[PDB]
């Protein structure tokens, strides 16, 4: 694992030593790449993991993540670089290397087999994401947006930390494999119900759980274009691969104490999504989509099968995809209009065709088109909680409803109807703009020719 | 016939023979505890580093 971590830390006096003019040029250059350099992770096996040493593993579960991770980084650095093209250079590289470091800290938190590591880079995290959030967001609001996001993470995973020592002290090891091969029963206790608490509640802050979910519509539309990426792309999906990698040593206390969080999920990704058809904001119409998606994904996971899991894996890859386009083109229309209001700007397929093609293409990915990867996650999902219990049908098919109630809706009001007339500074799209979109949405068309390598390392 | 010390001879030290024996015990001191067993033996290194969380050293 050391092949992508040394170039990915000396991708910083690569954006320091460069000139003025060039380092947009050399950053998108070298971490393209990176991201072709990470198409060796995929040497997995069908019976043992890809170990490398005694710090790093990467089995089948953490390599699609990887993958995204080092491929989302050159999407940032050419969405992110119009905002800030009459920014100080200085100010401009220590973007870059908020970026940067924010990349390398994903990157080895993915391939720790140790968990206390795992834990230290998950919240080391935190840092840059919060610095490019409170310092590069526009408006007043990104102080409490970063305040409120910090401070959820934080008071929710202290616990984790405490139970995480405790069973460093009580198993005698931490490592992924030793755990894999020492696991005992936990039995029926307060104890061990608190136990389960403190394990699972950091992940249900950072999934985010309905009820804990305040920190996202806020830190999801305060934040810079590239924030937002990190936010709905990544991190939502490293908080999914830390509740993946601790059920293993809940046995079999989760198959009770899972049954309030899954009603909590089940009815609230009801909630939110209608949310969604009552939202005045787009930006804000997209981050509780995202708490949708992600509850989904919960009560996946929750129930633990092997339907389910691969179910939630491909789900993380495709809403991560999905939420991170979708997110682009928000901005490239708040770029273009000066406002974030969804009704301000309409009837944008009279004058800007091609990215309207390109919004009709997000949405149907949004609700879940077939063949599509989004559609095999929520249709594995839905057969692994029609197994589970049968009303569940009810709960999952009202969403497969409400979904495509906002998606639709959402294509509707940006592209459709006759356009606002004292709005005549609508340029022509770019060439940035559509390489961007063409960058996101070509990979997730061309995963849904060769799935099996995003099912889950139990495939 | 006696004559009288000259200074400093009272307070000379002198000693005596006796036949009662010496004690062995005066202060009646039962037994001292035993000490703790001391250490020895050469310095291995430590056996895979500082065994602290992941550091492999």
């Amino acid at each position: 694992m050391l092949k992508y971590i040394i170039p990915t830390m000396m991708l910083m006096p690569l954006t320091w030593l460069s000139k003025n003019s060039m380092i947009w040029i050399n950053t998108t250059l070298h971490s393209l790449l990176i991201s072709l350099t990470s198409l060796l992770l995929l040497n997995q096996f069908g019976d043992n993991s890809l170990n490398f040493s005694l710090t790093f593993f990467s089995d089948s579960l953490s390599t699609p993540l990887l993958i995204l991770t080092m491929w989302l980084l050159p999407l940032m650095l050419m969405a992110s670089q119009h905002h800030l093209s009459k920014e100080n250079l200085a100010r401009k590289k220590l973007f870059i290397s908020m970026l940067i470091l924010l990349q390398l800290f994903l990157i080895m938190t993915f391939t720790a087999t140790e968990l206390i590591f795992f834990y230290i880079m998950f919240e080391a995290t935190l840092v840059p994401t919060l610095i490019i959030i409170t310092r590069w967001g526009n408006q007043t609001e990104r102080l409490n947006a970063g305040l409120y996001f910090l401070f959820y993470t934080l008071a929710g995973s202290l616990p984790l930390l405490v139970a995480l020592i405790y069973i460093q002290n009580t198993m005698g090891s931490l490592n992924f494999l030793i755990l894999q091969y020492w696991v005992q029963p936990m039995p029926n206790s307060w104890s061990n119900t608190f136990m389960w608490l403190a394990c699972m509640m950091a992940f249900m802050v950072k999934m985010p759980l309905y009820g804990l979910h305040l920190w996202l519509p806020k830190a999801h539309v305060e934040a810079p274009i590239a924030g937002s990426m990190v936010l709905a792309a990544i991190l939502l999906k490293l908080g999914g691969y830390g509740m993946m990698r601790i059920t293993l040593l809940l046995n079999p206390i989760t198959d009770f104490m899972a049954y309030p969080f899954i009603m909590l999920s089940l009815w609230g990704m009801i909630m939110t999504s209608s949310i969604c058809l009552r939202q005045t904001d787009l930006k804000s119409l997209i981050a509780y989509s995202s708490v949708s998606h992600m509850a989904l994904v919960i009560v996946a996971i929750l129930i633990q099968t092997p339907w389910s899991y691969m179910g939630a894996t491909a789900l993380m890859i495709a809403h991560g995809l999905t939420s991170s386009m979708l997110f682009c083109l928000a901005n490239s229309n708040y770029e273009r209009v000066h406002s974030r209001t969804m009704i301000l700007a309409r009837g944008l397929q009279t004058l800007l065709p091609l990215m309207a093609a390109w919004w009709l293409l997000a949405s149907l990915t949004n609700l879940a088109l077939p063949p599509s990867i989004n559609l095999i996650g929520e249709l594995f999902v839905v057969m692994s909680t029609f197994s589970w219990s049968n009303i569940t049908i009810i709960l999952m098919g009202l969403n497969m409803v409400i979904t495509a109630l906002y998606s639709l809706y959402m294509l509707i009001t940006t592209q459709r109807g006759k356009h606002t007339h004292h709005i005549n500074n609508i340029l022509p799209s770019f060439t940035r703009e559509n390489a961007l979109m063409s960058l996101h949405m070509l990979p997730l068309l061309l995963l849904s020719l060769n799935p099996k390598i995003i099912l889950g390392p139990l495939y | 016939g006696w004559v009288r010390p000259d200074l400093g001879e009272l307070s000379k030290v002198t000693k005596v023979k006796t036949d009662r024996p010496l004690p062995e015990n005066p202060y009646h001191s039962r037994a001292r505890p035993e000490p703790n067993p001391e250490v020895e033996g050469d310095l291995k290194p430590a056996r895979h580093g500082s065994r602290l969380f992941f550091w492999t050293m």
